[PDB]
């Protein structure tokens, strides 16, 4: 029996800032 | 030193009276700040930090997400707690009770699970209070605990000591005496 | 911090620029029910009598590591890339069980409030490395969202025997040796 898990939900692209 | 950016997604069940409240919370962390978070209590993702804000807002706006989330509570919590957790409350090691001295005596508590444990010095069969200090309880990481209980002796050779375990896995509490050769 | 007679991580993602490197693993009550390694793509366990309780697709833990690694190249931007603070690492090491002299025993290095995630942990025989006998967890996670990290020696009680642990981390001036008091 395979063990469910939690789903990593995917970040919405572009939210202000910068690289530095 | 490099330099280093961390991301870290925890998705963790609590649960308390067996499955009868159980509450998961999924963080979203950046190197140790957590920005955004899903709280089955709260329904919705919130965000924690201004950061978070963007995801917060996309994720509550996308129904699969959304309602996918809300369903763990029960498809990963609960069933893992079915499957996996109540079988693992099961486990039972008993601990090894073993009695030196160090003028200190030293009781150690060694491989033990759960993590549940009560330790008791006891001198001609009188239980002492004072003079006792022990260290917190040990992970050792691979599924089992340990901890060690010190007691100050007495000037008499004569005494004996005793020290008095009880745990979950244990009928009967299990007893070591020790006595100066 | 949220109250609760157990608690269970399903499970811990981490991923990070340095390297860059992921870890997938399940906790329960503050202990590895299993892990994915990432290189084989294997549902593993470091201790096989937890294999009973259940095991895992590999997948999901592949596929949560790549919305990770796209997540954390948002956050970096988001963040201004603001760097991983270097924290100093607390480490202590302490015997599995009393030592008794030819009966063999387990000798544990704990590496506490670690991170970033980054750590290299080996032990010294009376100055020189050893490697034979050494097993290490994974990075396991903290509520202040520091790591920890145990590394094992199995080793023969004799006379005479010297060991220390070795912790090679960017948060400390200088590799920290911690020796083994009998
Ligand atoms: C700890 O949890 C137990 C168990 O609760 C039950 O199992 C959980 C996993 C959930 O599914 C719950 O929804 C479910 O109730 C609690 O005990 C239960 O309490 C309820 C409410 O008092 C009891 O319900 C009664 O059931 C009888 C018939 O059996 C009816 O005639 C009554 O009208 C009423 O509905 C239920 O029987 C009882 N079950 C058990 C296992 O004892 C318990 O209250 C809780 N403890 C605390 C401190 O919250
Ligand atoms: C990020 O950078 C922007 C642009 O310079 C600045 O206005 C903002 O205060 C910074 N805040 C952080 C650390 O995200
Ligand atoms: C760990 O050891 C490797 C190999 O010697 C080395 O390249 C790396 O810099 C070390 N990392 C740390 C944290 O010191
Ligand atoms: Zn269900």
């Amino acid at each position: 029996m395979n063990l469910p898990s939690t789903k990593v939900s995917w970040a919405a692209v572009g939210g202000g800032g910068s690289l530095v | 030193s490099p330099e280093d950016f961390v991301f870290q997604f925890k998705g963790m069940c609590y649960f308390t009276n067996g499955t009868e409240r159980v509450r998961l919370v999924t963080r979203y962390i950046y190197n140790r700040e957590e920005y955004a978070r899903f709280d089955s209590d709260v329904g919705v993702y919130r965000a924690v930090t201004p950061q978070g804000r963007p995801d917060a807002e996309y994720w509550n706006s996308q129904k699969e997400v959304l309602e996918g989330t809300r369903a763990e509570l029960d498809t990963v919590c609960r069933h893992n707690y079915e499957v996996a957790f109540r079988g693992i409350l099961q486990r039972r090691v008993e601990p090894t009770v073993t009695i030196s001295p160090s003028n200190l005596l030293v009781c150690s508590v060694t491989d033990f699970y759960p993590g549940q444990i009560k330790v008791r010095w006891f001198r001609n069969d009188q239980e002492e209070t004072a003079g006792v200090v022990s260290t917190p309880l040990i992970r050792n990481g691979d599924w089992t605990f340990q901890i060690l209980v010190m007691l100050e002796m007495t000037p008499q050779r004569g005494d004996v000591y005793t020290c008095h375990v009880e745990h979950p896995s244990l009928q009967s509490p299990i007893t070591v005496e020790w006595r100066a050769q | 911090d949220i109250v609760a007679d157990h608690v269970a991580s399903c499970g811990v993602n981490l991923y990070q620029f340095y390297g860059p490197s992921g870890q997938y693993t399940h906790e329960f009550d503050g202990d590895e029910q299993f892990y994915v390694d990432l290189e084989r793509k294997e549902t593993a366990w470091r201790w096989p009598e937890f294999s009973k309780f259940g095991g895992f697709d590999p997948q999901g833990a592949l596929r949560n590591m790549a919305v990770a690694k796209h997540n954390l190249n948002i956050m970096i931007k988001r963040y201004n890339s603001t760097a991983a603070t270097n924290e100093v690492p607390e480490v202590t090491v302490f015997s599995k069980s009393p030592v008794t002299l030819g009966q063999p025993n387990t000798l544990i290095c704990l590496v506490d409030n670690i991170f970033p995630p980054v750590v290299n942990i080996t032990w010294l025989s009376n100055g020189q490395s050893v490697t034979e006998g050494v097993s290490e967890t994974s990075f396991l996670s903290k509520s202040d969202h520091s790591f920890f990290k145990i590394s094992y020696l199995t080793f023969l009680p004799s006379a005479d025997e010297i060991y220390d642990c070795k912790v090679e981390h960017w948060g400390l001036d200088q590799p920290l040796l911690k020796h083994w008091e009998p």
